[PDB]
RNA sequence: UGUACAACGGGGUAUUGUAAGCGCUGAGAUUAAGCCUUUGUUGUCUGAUUUGU
RNA sequence: UACCGAAGCAGAAGUAAUGUUACCGCAAUAGUAAUUGAACUUAGUACGAGAGGAACAGUUCAUUCGGAUAAUUGGUUUUUGCGGCUGUCUCAGGCAGCCGCGAAGCUACCAUCCGCUGGAUUAUGGCUGAACCCUCUAAGUCAGAUCCAUGCUAGAAGCGGUGAU
């Protein structure tokens, strides 16, 4: 069985000393599967340029926002969590992971640290230089914006993400700078990226590597659901919404295959933990049309706009 | 892709949509779902069955070669397809009105 | 065990073997075909010559009697087609079975070159096959009519003498009279570009995306050519739905 | 002007390739010495249009034309018919024909001059602009015909070479024999 | 003690082929028993009880 | 089946409860694997009198098995759903009945997505170099698969940091 909703992230990429501080991981909820057409474009296929039908699923992928960094040091024991430092401000669904009764609870969440934020930060400072010279491997800590998704969860999922960048000193200063801010989805991901995806099935956790992400939805713009080819004024809600689901609304990520866990379950997502040479990674997946279809039931129709087509009109 | 029409009742068939089991006889198989399969293989006439197009549009209940396709003849097909989208949905509306 | 006799073979070869090894040797060894004391009889119970006569027909020359077969005189089998004679003018070089392929009007033919063991191989080889006798040699009598006075023997095979033989249009023609004489007796590791391989009105749009889809509908059916007087025809109908009085 | 190939070790090359005056049709592959055998002897008069027909591999037996136009098959992919239309020059036609089986060739041989198969023999007379009368076992050019009485004996003309009023092609099992009557019938010499 | 929770209201989304009755009528009907949302209405918010440098 | 050596082996083709609670974490440790075959180019080229036809490298697939999925096809249905129909009498076609269609579901090789990369070594290929000129071996030393690492699953009814009085 597996120990929480939430599944816990076993390895990360080796750090680039060269490249700038970034994320490595990013998470989200399921939100069942699409199907999807593309021009089969890999060479050396008796395939070429045909229209490859497959289906890919869609994953949830509020905004998460970055709430703390924690350094970790290379005893010869194992690493350990030198020091762990919030960033003068928790969301209320943040505290409302820390209560298993918050509605009773007195809703006591940080209030002298919070007050010691207030202070002239030397004591934050001096816990920056620490990090600085000392350990220089550093994770940082963000929470999902559940409030934004509409699932009745309501409870923010904290989960810490290893910074891939070199010159921990430039970590500490992005994470001084960038603390309680938002990270959007397409910041982490962008299409054609091959990523690896960690769930909890229907209970057992597993891991499964080379999942390359189709489409990075942005989900602030309509037709984000359509390609350059049916570029039609849809979005990747069917009509009617989704089944077992409430609605998208927010930025989403789709993926190819079946990502584990049903519906609802919080995944999370890496970057491959290698630099995969293989030629399906480096090919772009150019998208010609995605199902539109209400998937509850048999649906005839792709949106309610050419739903009346078919009966031309009704009472 | 081509998005054909359902034969059993004239409804569109996007892609990935629909069962065409491609049989010797080479005959076109063009259905929405299994509803309008069925219908056919139970051999359920469209013509006389009510809640299929072919039959409402004669009942009364409503009304070769390539194109190079160069950026002037689809600057004109964006208005084309508004204004007889338009004209098709008044026609509808107009019978639908007549009928009541 | 059974294996090794299976593999072997067993007209001309009959005397071919009889001369490039021994006939009656090679017949013998094929023909020759608690428990202590039995493995030791079966223990004790020459072999080394199959082996080698295995070895030298696994890459001597295959041929059939049936077909059309024919100082530097033995340069000739060398120069005619792409195969090897030793330069060694003495004449017993020829011991092995030298051939030649070539193609005559559309047809195959080949040259064929070869008392002691040789001399009677090179016999065998010359009566046993359809191949022509032929007398070749540089520009005395009686070695030069040696082959004449032996020429009777195997005059069935069609004999034919020319005389100066290094220039190569001596032997061309030899090649023509003897063919004709006998029968009278990198790869794809990135997606194919097509761009600029296609004709277009002009190159303003050589990068087409064709979405061939618009308004949930495939635009194939509605891509008219120069359909802007429908446009303006449509926009009249429309005109005259509206003002006739149907939806006033 | 005779030439030899081998489409991916295949010895029937008239199967994935079509000949014409105008245009020629090769089916897609990794084969470099392939198509570059064609773009050599044929240079660049003429376009070497990758194609396919409704994403089969073999387009010989599909595609039926000549110089004036190509003639494609119902079952043909939309996208494949306007790419078609983009490599094929201004001057060419192109006409879709509704047929029961797709293997056009299979029945239809045609030239700039003269065809073979009453509604598609009239359609095939005004697209072509030719007269009209085995399309597997027989082919056609401005040159003469050859059918059968290529490619070892094979008794699929129409499926193992190809040929134009300029270029033919055969397949590597084509022997001597069969190369002079090819050359014969089609009076390249 | 507030766009938080639940039941109603509308809408969209699936099965259907025109229920009974007098063209109504791809209407109505199961309408989620393994669908969703939202624009209106109503009620919700208090005990038992254990631990702590 | 993989790697080497002999072999007229031209080409084709021996080794193996814890100060409570809650959150975020590390990992000594236990398990661990992908599998079998096929097609394309160099490929009609090295080889060879000819039948015959490569390869280091780069690509595309298929069978079995492992982790998941139901976007949708099927096995399918207490949505006993919509419509129809026969006993039951005063339109309900009632209900312990049948039929055409049927979402939702468990589920399939009956479908879909994926299924490893760095080092030390046996034999082996070699350098320097004595016993005793030589020699891969005596002292040193490069390459190289069984082993160890990477990743994956769980976490000692072991450990670090953080909030609340
Ligand atoms: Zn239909």
């Amino acid at each position: 069985r597996a120990a929480s909703i939430r599944a816990r992230v076993k390895a990360f990429p080796k750090d680039d000393r060269s490249k700038p501080v970034a994320l490595t991981s990013f998470l989200g909820y399921k939100a069942g599967m699409t199907t999807i057409v593309r021009d089969l474009d890999r060479p050396g296929s008796k395939f070429h340029k045909r229209e490859v039908v497959e289906a890919v699923t869609v994953v949830d992928t509020p905004p998460v926002v970055v709430v703390g960094v924690v350094g970790y040091v290379e005893t010869p024991r194992g690493l350990r969590s030198l020091t762990t430092v919030w960033a003068e401000h928790l969301s209320d669904e943040v505290k409302r992971r820390f209560y298993k009764n918050w509605y009773k609870s007195k809703k006591k969440a940080f209030t002298k640290y919070s007050a010691k934020y207030a202070q002239d930060g030397a004591g934050i400072e001096r816990e920056l230089a620490r990090i600085k010279k000392y350990a220089s491997v550093v994770r940082v800590l963000v929470h999902t914006q559940i409030r934004k998704t509409p699932l009745a969860q309501k409870k923010a999922h904290l989960a810490e993400i290893q910074l891939n960048g070199g010159s921990i000193s430039e970590k500490v200063d992005w994470a001084r700078e960038h603390f309680e801010k938002t990270v959007a989805v397409d910041s982490v991901f962008e299409q054609n990226e091959m990523i690896d995806a960690i769930a909890v099935t229907k209970y057992h956790s597993r891991t499964s590597i080379n999942h390359k992400i189709y489409r990075v939805g942005k989900g602030d713009d309509e037709a984000n659901g359509a390609t350059s080819f049916d570029r039609t004024k849809k979005t990747i809600t069917p009509m009617g919404g989704f089944v077992h689901y409430g609605e998208i609304k927010n930025d989403f990520i789709m993926v190819k295959g079946c990502i584990p866990g049903n519906r609802k379950r919080i995944v999370t997502l890496r970057k491959s933990l290698y630099t995969n040479t293989s030629r399906k990674a480096l090919e772009e997946v150019s998208l010609k049309w995605i199902d539109t279809a209400s998937k509850f039931g048999k649906g005839r129709f792709q949106t309610p706009a050419e739903k009346h087509a078919f009966m031309g009109t009704l009472k | 892709m081509r998005i054909y029409q359902c034969h059993f009742c004239s409804s569109p068939c996007y892609p990935g949509h629909g069962i065409m089991f491609v049989r010797n006889d080479a005959k076109e198989f063009r259905f929405c779902r299994s509803k309008c399969h069925k219908a056919f293989k139970q051999r359920r006439n469209p013509r006389k069955l009510k809640w299929t197009k072919a039959f409402r549009k004669a009942a009364g209940k409503e009304l070769n070669v390539p194109v190079r396709y160069n950026r002037e003849l689809v600057a004109t097909t964006l208005k084309a397809m508004a204004r007889i989208e338009e004209i098709r949905q008044k026609r509808e509306r107009a019978f639908y009105k007549n009928r009541m | 065990f059974e294996d090794i006799l299976k593999g072997f073979p067993n007209p001309f070869h009959r005397d071919l073997m009889d001369t490039l090894y021994e006939k009656n040797h090679y017949k013998i060894s094929l023909a020759a075909i608690l428990k202590r004391a039995a493995l030791g009889r079966m223990a004790t119970i020459p072999l080394a010559y199959l082996e080698q006569v295995r070895q030298h027909i696994g890459r001597l020359p295959s041929i059939d009697p049936n077909t059309r077969t024919l100082v530097g005189k033995s340069s000739f089998l060398r120069c005619i087609t792409k195969s090897d004679v030793d330069v060694q003018p003495y004449a017993f070089t020829t011991k092995s079975l030298y051939v030649g392929h070539f193609d005559y009007k559309y047809l195959r033919f080949q040259a064929i070159d070869t008392m002691n063991n040789i001399e009677m191989q090179s016999i065998y080889a010359i009566a046993h096959l359809r191949s022509c006798v032929l007398y070749f040699m540089d520009l005395i009598e009686a070695q030069v009519k040696l082959f004449h006075s032996i020429k009777p023997l195997f005059a069935n095979k069609s004999v034919m003498v020319v005389i100066n033989c290094q220039l190569e249009e001596n032997v061309m023609e030899v090649r023509n009279k003897a063919c004709e004489k006998l029968l009278a007796s990198g790869a794809g590791v990135f997606n194919v570009n097509l761009k600029d391989k296609y004709l277009l009105e002009d190159d303003e749009w050589k990068n087409d995306i064709m979405p061939e889809i618009l308004d949930g509908k495939n635009v194939y059916d509605f891509l008219d050519p120069e359909i802007a007087a429908k446009l303006q025809a449509l926009e009249e109908e429309e005109e005259k739905l509206e003002n006739e009085g149907f939806y006033n | 002007m005779a030439t030899r190939t081998q489409f991916e070790n295949s010895n029937e090359i008239g199967v994935f390739s079509k000949l014409t005056n105008t245009y020629c049709l090769v089916a897609v592959g990794g084969s470099e010495n392939f198509y570059s055998a064609f773009e050599a002897e044929l240079g660049d008069a003429i376009p070497i249009v990758h194609t396919t027909i409704a994403g089969t591999r073999i387009i010989g037996r599909m595609t039926a034309g000549n110089r004036r136009g190509l003639l494609v098959p119902t079952q043909t992919t939309d996208q494949e018919l306007q790419h078609l239309r983009n490599s094929l020059p201004d001057s060419v036609k192109i006409q879709r024909v509704e047929e029961r089986l797709s293997a056009l060739g299979n029945v239809i041989c045609c030239n700039d001059y003269v065809a073979l198969v009453r509604e598609t023999e009239e359609l095939i007379s005004d697209v072509l602009g030719v007269e009209v009368f085995v399309g597997s076992y027989c082919s056609l050019s401005n040159q003469g015909g050859l059918v059968h009485p290529v490619n070892r004996g094979s008794s699929v003309v129409g499926a193992g070479m190809v040929v134009n009023d300029y270029l033919a092609v055969t397949g590597l099992d084509t022997t001597a024999p069969e190369l002079s009557v090819i050359e014969s019938i089609f009076r390249l010499q």
